[PDB]
């Protein structure tokens, strides 16, 4: 009654038709490294990190794009899948500044956790590194666009859910700046969520700025007051 | 007497051969400030091509 039997590393799993490769892997317990995909946001194949090789295929498909059909043996720990993750990680960090001490995000950073586990130990890189002029977005959100990995997640956030339409890609190749072209002071509702949407230290809270690192502060669960929804 | 010539005969006489290898023994071949700045060699990595973590 609308269920497809497919294999993740040779293990049987039942899924609804229309679901993505990453959605099927979440059912068994697997988690493919990602940068664009979000549970609440839409689907885009920008970064091409969530590469997972399915057998009897010449090219490796992304976990974002492909919907699961009948009869697929998704191999997560094959020789080509490991080389795909190690490859793109080196491309992502070739044009990204050495800012981990001056970065507002510490242990929470998505680039840090993934590059240690999935990426290579050393980089081939010798010469390059692009530098991006920072744009003052608002007094609530500090913006250093040098660290941005042009993942296109905040642009989708402002367009589809926030519904403000200010952020956008301008330029081609290396010279691509994420943000408002007209230098407009972006202030609206849900603007304090775009700091949490961004996986890297490109967008961060200006009132918080620098106080503690993610690992240093002890987390405690509470319901927020002074709000109707709670 | 504090003269080394006569004393060296006494210490050699009283059980076992001495003369060489003193108690202090920090006179010659003790290099101060170690050496001129050296270059530390790299292992089987560092040199590019076929340096995948899939193999390692
Ligand atoms: S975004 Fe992550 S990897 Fe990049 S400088 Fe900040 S902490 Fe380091
Ligand atoms: S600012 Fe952050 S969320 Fe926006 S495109 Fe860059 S990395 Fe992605
Ligand atoms: S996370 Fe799937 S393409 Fe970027």
């Amino acid at each position: 009654s609308n269920l497809i039997e497919v294999f993740v590393d040779g293990q049987s799993v039942m899924v609804e038709p229309g679901t993505t490769v990453l959605q099927a892997c979440e059912k068994v317990g697997m988690q493919i490294p990602r940068f664009c995909y979000h549970e609440r946001l839409s689907v885009a194949g920008n970064c091409r990190m969530c590469l997972v090789e399915i057998e009897k295929a010449p090219k490796v498909v992304a976990a974002c794009a492909m919907p699961v059909m009948k009869g697929w043996n998704i191999l997560t720990n094959s020789e080509k899948t490991k080389k795909a993750r190690e490859g793109v990680m080196e491309f992502l960090l070739a044009n990204h500044p050495l800012d981990c001490p001056i970065c507002d995000q510490g242990g929470e950073c998505d680039l840090q956790d993934q590059s240690m586990m999935f990426g290579s130990d050393r980089s081939r890189f010798l010469e390059g590194k692009r530098a991006v002029e920072d744009k003052n977005i608002g007094p609530l959100v500090k913006t250093i666009m040098t660290r941005c990995i042009q993942c296109t997640r905040c642009i989708r956030f402002a367009s589809e859910i926030a519904g403000v339409d200010d952020l956008g890609t301008t330029g081609r190749g290396n010279d691509m700046q994420v943000g408002t072209y007209i230098e407009k002071m972006f202030m609206s509702e849900l603007s304090g969520n775009i700091i949490d949407i961004c996986p890297v230290g490109a967008l961060t809270s200006k009132p918080y700025a620098f106080t503690a690192r993610p690992w240093e502060t002890r987390k405690t669960e509470s319901i927020d007051v002074m709000d109707a929804v709670g | 007497a504090s003269a080394t010539r006569f004393i060296q005969w006494l210490r050699n006489w009283a059980s076992g051969r001495d003369l060489q290898a003193k108690l202090q023994l920090r006179y010659q071949e003790i290099s101060k400030r170690t050496q001129p700045p050296p270059k530390l060699p790299v292992g089987p990595s560092h040199k590019l091509s076929n340096n995948y973590y899939c193999t390692r």
